[PDB]
């Protein structure tokens, strides 16, 4: 007992020196196979929970900050999963958790949630493997009602045909196991065995719920989730009632240890290529708290996520009309980079910075993507999704600008939004650069009303809404590249300078006929020509500024 | 624990006309706001008119509850549910369930508005501008004002409150009980045009004397125009004042009857008919009341979240937050830059507590540009849990040359606010330039401001109130020699700063400090504030203080715990409350600085606040100039104009139609007055030059002002007993002045004035007058001392008051000639050398020998109580044109705007009959006078030291710093001995004579 409990600290502090020494290639994995270390060995899930205890403790004593929510991430989705964990340490890890309401957001948010569902599982062990199996997997059940589903979008010009059919070929590999009677016999396991710890004859369990029939399998899955689901809804659940239901349903079954896997989130991959396409998958999947759960998976660059971002402008300009998701339809965003082997990947840059398990878990995957694409096994790239999707619900809000495009001053502009940056460029007269006029609110951190009004010969300009450094109210950053006249005694010579400032609001107007060229979240294909003027304001609310949520494991620590 | 509680919806049933009721269970430990969400999702369910709660938002409505008859409105959102006022009182009941009645929120009427424009006028404020709170800090004090306010008009007698007497009760000084024969005075009771004078016993009490005077004149009513019908239907008023001698006081102890035997003036009064107490009625209050637990979050037990369910948690006890305080820096800009173009700026964060600053951090220099950014965080070496009541985040700004740094900004911002509730999320402060308060600086245009960011919690984090558990470890004989240094120490004056070590000492012996009350403000200024545990030791201590409770009113000890060193609400409070024994003779002796330590408040609501409404709401006299004091400061200090207009809205509020209309009027002449002044000062280009055309105009604009726009009469500011009508206009001039004053007389307005004389006003435009104010009530507060001593030094305070900023009016001292006029008109500007001109005018105008004595007398000691103040407040600029005297030989000093010790001149020691070296009797009873009064006064240099040390923080030029006020500890000689003192001060007295 004393090795296997040395070999689990070991890896933990793998893990540890991951995240206190941001110094490429092995950022990650190590993680992952610590998870895959537990899955194979579950009858040890107690040892490492107590490992992760005493590090949190730790930790919380040393002002560890950066340590806290992976280590009480990695207990949750390991006590998810486990059985026969003692009460004791239940009420160890609750204990914690609400400890931990002391430290600011989002410390406090991640604990406030973490130890709702710890105090639920404390009363009625196998509530979260139950109610994750049944919202994952779409399983009918009256008294959980809620359902869950991930839906994977790729660029198909952004990303290559490979990655896709690895990707495709990983989750088609692993939902082909996972049918509903073996969730529902999963289910079952699961709960008896969390329930009855030692006294659950496991083998014995596993025979007679894989000789059941279809009918036999469905009464006994709606019979646990009825006795699990009512003690868990009474005002004080408590955890002897709940072993008598248990055991009166086990002496049922069986008349007076296998590794249960949980099964990966049901996951739909789709190949973007219409701008309709997530509004008519969300409509699908509402067909017959919020009882669905959506979470968008993006895989890309930039340019992808401006396309989520014209997607979910969409989407919320359609609910405030026909107001039919809403009611029902719980939407979180995901975000996994895919960069061709650094102008394209700002936003994961950004969010590295503000989530480092984000970094090392979700931003290190672009790499091994790759490689899965070049080989001609344990599902990594799944493994890690799975994990994201889990635990990763903390949202980070990004500010979306709207645009006017006049390509004329006498007729309507055309509107468009983006997320990342607006680039302009001079277009070449069928002589260096163009007179602009910009008219703009500068940005101050009093807030004090400063309107500026200038003109200067310019050859493009930038807008970016994503800070570049951590020495950057959400506002733009316009670098203008003015082009300065200097006499010297030897002739008129022009040198070109880059200004930068700050505005919330901006209006660029062409002077001398020559037109602009404009280029929206880095995308080729968000390309406007023979542009006169154009004005960017914050994209207002759907009838307050739209905000696209992006969830991490941490939202942004500050 | 769900409360049963019975809400009283705004629906009525369709069929009954009977309003709708909703039973509801609600979470004591929820808050207002919840418990009313909770209500308007039940009133959705179940009112047949639910069309009428989908039409109108919760907020529309008011929450109201009835306790002994009256109307009390759940005001705070964030109140805890189980600490609302309503279920004690039903608990105390046995009623269950209690009952909530929702009633929606009206507009209010256009008389209301009307009424808030005539405030607001009155104030030169108004109190409902919101564009510039970060809170509702303003309006919340506004209606928790509403029911200490109708309280005291509630028991307020209007007839009484009319005719509010002017009276002490001190005894009267020996001096004076010789000038009472018999014990008996006569008094003049005038009536139409006939008077009679009666003998009356100096005991009686005007009930007494009206009977006695009914008895006398039952024969004779006809011939004072007393209706048959009327008996003793009349009230005794001063003839000519507006002074009224009612109720069961001795005839002896009004403040006027002291006046007429102090001068040897006959006693006249007027027989008049009492005033309509009609006016003084009080306009119905629209708002409903609000109770003193309004904003109270509970104690620890309730807030903890230690053994609680989740789902019963709606706020976190601030004593639950182990964790150190932090702050984000995110930035600074300005619209303009200082012109130094290579500047380096830095911020500087301080947690401070009252004077004390418990810790600090500053973020790294950048450069001083239009925007700098930091977006850091500051984390403070102090726990939330030990951030006490009225903590403050003080950001300050400083500048430093790129490579001593001078500090440019700052701003405060109350960690803990009005509600019990820390603060959190963003702020932008706008911040003061520097060439307590948590207000920002309302120019938000052009101020520096900077932006931070305060944690955010999933619940809101409240201070719990304190509980009084009894201490456990409530003796170690304190050792003699630690006795001994333990009073050494309490003796020492409040100048002397506590070492660490006398800090330790009493804290350490707080039990056996506890027992002189004394000892309060050094205890208390050994106290670790930033230290929950200590704090809470410290509430304990304060609930046994039976001593102080029990012990004689010392008004300087209780003042001194409202110095600005004793920001904790409680040690304020038990100050506050000892106060409330005072008599209002006092309170008016000390109302100055009573308003100006309202600056060290950190709420607009508190103990000393509520104590000045319900004084000025008592006493009509206190409550006058309580207006001029808080409007003033209100026109002069941007920090705190807020604070004194929410208490100056409350009181006139409470002031019936005869205040107010009587500060209109006051308000109205003061602006033409202004208007007036201005554009004499323009026609006169010279600092000086008082040209005949420059007269003529005066006098033009007094003469269309008087026929088209001055209120017929109004009363006088610094003395409501006076009513000015008529300008006499002929004697109105402007003075050869750099500011150009207003001389201005007018007639008397009261047709029971005895002389034809004029009230004399010099209206002063462009000068601060508070300098003047604090010097006259300090002297008039040594002349109450000297009075304890029966010492008649024959002061003359007059008058003076400011109106607003550098802008007021001072008394004229009739029959008063400047030293320097005198001196001129005897023989040009050499009768400054000529030692008789003094004493041949004193004679010219006491023809009399035994006049012309009594004027030498009066000279005496005048001079030497003026010498003794001048000595004791240094007060310099004292040429011949500063000080006056009176025809009947009143010496006084004039002008307070600041080689010899004092004034004591050759021509004064010749009104003394010295000649020369030689000592005559009346010098020598100069220098025994001078002697006695200084040492009463030494005896009160406690108080004197705490009166200027409360006023250190009004800006005045002359009182900047503590160093100031170590002039009055130099020149009273502490710590030497009495006769080292008295020898000190007659070698003072020499220097003068020699010099």
């Amino acid at each position: 007992s004393s090795d296997v409990e040395l070999d689990f600290q070991r890896s933990v502090q793998a893990v540890l020196r991951e995240l206190n020494t941001p110094n490429q290639s092995n950022q990650g994995m190590w993680r992952w196979s610590l998870h895959k270390k537990v899955e194979r060995n579950p009858g040890k899930s107690s040892i490492l929970v107590r490992i992760l205890l005493r590090e949190l403790e730790k930790a919380e004593s040393e002002d560890g900050r950066r340590v806290i929510i992976p280590l009480l991430l990695t207990l949750m989705s390991v006590l998810t999963k486990a059985t026969g964990i003692p009460e004791d340490l239940y009420h160890r890890a609750y204990t914690f958790c609400t400890r931990l309401l002391t430290l600011p957001a989002p410390y406090s948010t991640v604990a406030l949630d973490c130890a709702i569902r710890l105090k639920t599982e404390t009363a009625v062990p196998g509530t979260l493997y139950q109610r994750t199996v049944i919202a994952e997997q779409n399983l009918i059940s009256e008294l959980y009602p809620y359902q869950e589903r991930v839906f994977l979008f790729v660029d198909p010009e952004l990303v290559s045909a490979s990655v896709c059919s690895a990707l495709l070929l990983e989750i088609q590999a692993a939902q082909e196991q996972q049918t509903p009677e073996a969730c529902m016999r999963h289910v079952v396991s699961h709960a008896l065995q969390a329930a009855l710890g030692e006294a659950c004859h496991t083998g014995a369990l596993n025979r007679k719920l894989q000789a059941s029939s279809r009918r036999v399998l469905e009464y006994y899955f709606h019979a646990v989730v009825a006795a699990i689901e009512q003690v868990a809804s009474e005002d004080s659940p408590s955890r002897l009632g709940h072993l008598e239901k248990m055991e009166e349903i086990y002496c049922s079954l069986l008349g007076p240890l296998p590794s249960i896997p949980l099964p990966s989130p049901y996951i739909t991959f789709h190949l973007w290529t219409d701008q309709e396409q997530l509004w008519k998958e969300l409509v699908l999947f509402l067909r017959p708290s919020r009882v669905h759960t959506a979470r968008v998976l993006v895989l890309g660059d930039d340019r992808m996520l401006g396309r989520l971002a014209q997607a979910y402008y969409r989407l919320r300009k359609r609910e405030t009309k026909k107001f039919c998701l809403t009611p029902r339809l719980s939407l979180q965003l995901y975000y996994i980079p895919v960069l061709a082997p650094p102008e394209l990947g700002e936003l994961a840059s950004f969010l590295g910075r503000v989530d480092p398990w984000y970094e090392s878990t979700v931003n290190t995957l672009c790499p091994a993507i790759l490689k899965l694409a070049e080989m001609p096994v344990d599902p990594f790239i799944l493994d890690v999704i799975t994990y994201y999707v889990r635990m990763g619900t903390q949202p980070i809000y990004f500010q979306l600008y709207k645009v006017k495009i006049f390509t004329s001053l006498s007729h309507d502009p055309t509107e468009d939004i983006f997320l990342t940056e607006l680039k302009v460029k001079i277009q070449d007269s069928k002589g260096t650069g163009a007179e602009l006029s910009m008219c703009y609110q500068k940005a101050l951190l009093s807030h004090r009303p400063r309107e500026v009004t200038v003109s200067l010969r310019a050859t493009g300009l930038v807008l970016k809404a994503i800070p570049a450094g951590d020495t950057e109210c959400s506002c733009l950053h316009v670098s203008v590249t003015e082009v300065v006249k200097s006499s010297n005694l030897a002739g008129r010579s022009f040198t070109t300078s880059t200004n930068t400032f700050r505005t919330s609001s901006i209006q660029v107007q062409s002077q001398d006929q020559r037109l602009l060229t404009l280029w929206l979240d880095k995308d080729g294909r968000r390309t406007f020509r023979d542009v006169v003027r154009f004005e960017v304001s914050p994209c207002p609310e759907p009838c307050n500024s739209l905000l696209m949520p992006i969830n991490t494991f941490s939202g942004i620590i500050q | 624990e769900l409360i049963p509680i019975e809400f009283v919806l705004p629906t009525s049933q369709r069929n009954t006309k009977t309003p709708e009721t909703a039973l509801l269970h609600v979470a004591g430990h929820g808050n207002v706001e919840q418990m009313k969400a909770q209500v308007w999702l039940r009133a959705l369910e179940t009112s047949v008119s639910a069309d009428f709660y989908h039409r109108l938002g919760p907020d529309h409505f008011l929450l109201l509850y009835q306790k002994k008859g009256q109307w009390y409105e759940i005001y705070d959102k964030y109140q805890v549910v189980q600490t609302l006022d309503c279920l004690r009182y039903w608990k105390v009941l046995h009623r269950s369930p209690g009952q909530i009645h929702v009633v929606q929120r009206h507009a209010p009427s256009e008389e209301t508005l009307a009424f808030q424009r005539q405030l607001n006028a009155l104030i030169g404020y108004d109190v409902t501008d919101v564009s510039n709170v970060h809170d509702d800090e303003l309006e919340f004090t506004r209606r928790r004002l509403v029911t200490p306010r109708m309280a005291e008009v509630a028991g307020r007698d209007p007839k009484l409150y009319a005719m509010h007497p002017w009276v002490t009760s001190k005894p009267l000084p020996e001096y004076l009980l010789k000038k009472i024969t018999n014990n008996c005075v006569f008094i003049v009771i005038h009536r139409s045009t006939t008077s009679q004078t009666i003998k009356v016993s100096a005991d009686d009490t005007p009930g007494t004397i009206l009977q006695s005077f009914f008895t006398k004149m039952a024969k004779k009513k006809s011939l004072m125009d007393i209706p048959e019908s009327q008996n003793e239907d009349f009230v005794l008023r001063v003839c000519g004042r507006d002074e009224y001698l009612v109720g069961e006081t001795p005839i002896k102890n009004f403040q006027w009857v002291r006046q007429c035997l102090k001068n040897g003036e006959e006693i006249h009064l007027v027989l008049d008919t009492p005033p309509d107490p009609a006016l003084d009625e009080v306009r119905k209050e629209e708002w409903p009341l609000v109770d003193d637990c309004t904003g109270v979050t509970g104690y620890h037990e309730q807030l903890t979240i230690h053994g609680k369910d989740h789902e019963s948690v709606f706020t976190v006890s601030l004593w639950d937050c182990d964790r150190k305080f932090r702050v984000k820096i995110r930035g600074i800009d300005i619209p303009v830059l200082p012109r130094t173009a290579d500047l380096t700026v830095f911020v500087e964060a301080n947690i401070q507590y009252g004077q004390q600053v418990l810790c600090q951090r500053r973020t790294s220099p950048k450069p001083f540009t239009e925007e700098v950014l930091w977006n850091v965080w500051l984390e403070f070496s102090i726990k939330i849990k030990d951030l006490p009541k009225g903590a403050l985040l003080n950001l300050q700004i400083y500048c430093g040359k790129a490579p001593k740094a001078q500090l440019l900004y700052y701003v405060n911002l109350l960690l803990i606010d009005h509600r019990f509730l820390l603060r959190h999320g963003e702020y932008v402060l706008h911040m003061w330039q520097l060439s307590l308060t948590s207000r920002t600086n309302p120019d938000k245009e052009n101020s520096m401001s900077i932006s931070i960011l305060l944690d955010n919690y999933c619940h809101p984090i409240a201070l719990p109130k304190h509980r009084p558990t009894p201490d456990p470890e409530g003796r170690a004989e304190m050792p003699n020699q630690l006795r001994k240094q333990l009073e050494a120490i309490i003796a020492t004056d409040p100048l002397n700063p506590l070492t660490a070590e006398d800090k330790e000492l009493l804290w350490h012996f707080r039990y056996e400090s506890l027992k002189d009350p004394k000892a309060y403000p050094k205890l208390f200024s050994s106290v670790k504030w930033g230290q929950q545990e200590i704090v809470a030791k410290t509430y304990q201590l304060l609930a046994k203080r039976e001593v102080w409770d029990q012990s004689a009113l010392d008004v300087g000890l209780t003042m001194q715990l409202l110095d600005c060193n004793f920001s904790d609400e409680n040690v304020r409070a038990i100050a506050v409350q000892k106060l409330e024994s005072l008599e209002d003779d006092d309170v008016l002796h000390y109302l100055l600085q009573l308003v100006q330590a309202v600056k060290f408040e950190p709420y607009h609501d508190s103990a000393l606040a509520r104590f000045l409404l319900k004084r000025g709401l008592r006493n009509k006299r206190i409550g006058h100039f309580l207006f001029w004091f808080l409007r003033s400061e209100i026109a002069q200090s941007r920090h705190y104009q807020q604070r004194f207009a929410v208490i100056l809205e409350a009181y006139l509020r409470g002031c019936g139609t005869a205040m107010l209309h009587d500060f209109t009027q006051q308000v109205q002449v003061i602006d033409m007055l202004q208007k007036v002044t201005i554009d004499i000062k323009s026609l006169s280009a010279e600092k000086y030059d008082v040209s005949s055309q420059v007269i003529s105009q005066l006098k033009q604009k007094l003469e269309n002002l008087q026929n088209l726009n001055l209120p017929q009469s109004f009363r006088v500011p610094y003395d409501p007993g006076l009513k000015a009508g008529a300008l006499v206009i002929e004697k109105c001039k402007v003075m050869a002045s750099k500011k150009k004053p207003l001389w201005l007389e007018f007639k008397c307005a009261d047709p029971t004035a005895l002389s034809n004389e004029t009230i004399g006003i010099i209206f002063k435009h462009g000068d601060d007058l508070r300098q003047d104010m604090l010097i006259l009530q300090i002297l008039r507060i040594m002349e109450s001392i000297w009075e304890t001593e029966s010492l008649d030094l024959c002061l003359l305070p007059y008058g003076c008051i400011s109106t607003g900023d550098k802008i007021g009016m001072i008394e004229i001292v009739k029959d008063a000639t400047t030293i320097a006029k005198i001196q001129q008109s005897t023989v040009g500007n050499t009768g400054a050398f000529k030692d008789e001109v003094l004493s041949h005018w004193l004679k010219e105008k006491c023809p009399i020998e035994e006049k012309f004595q009594a004027a030498v007398e009066r000279f005496v000691y005048s001079c030497a109580g003026y010498c003794v103040a001048t000595f004791v407040l240094g007060i310099g600029d004292r040429h011949n044109d500063n000080i006056m005297i009176s025809e009947t030989g009143n010496l006084f000093h004039i002008d307070f705007g600041h080689r010899v010790p004092f004034v004591l001149t050759p021509d004064f020691l010749f009104v003394m009959g010295t000649s020369g070296k030689k000592t005559s009797l009346h010098f020598q009873k100069f220098q025994d006078v001078c002697v006695k009064a200084y040492l009463a006064l030494r005896h009160h240099t406690n108080l004197l030291i705490i009166l200027f040390s409360m006023m250190l923080m009004t800006g005045m030029p002359q009182l900047t710093s503590k160093e100031d006020i170590e002039y009055i500890r130099d020149a009273l000689t502490v710590g030497k001995s009495e006769e080292d003192a008295k020898k000190y001060f007659l070698d003072q007295i020499e220097v003068c004579r020699d010099k």
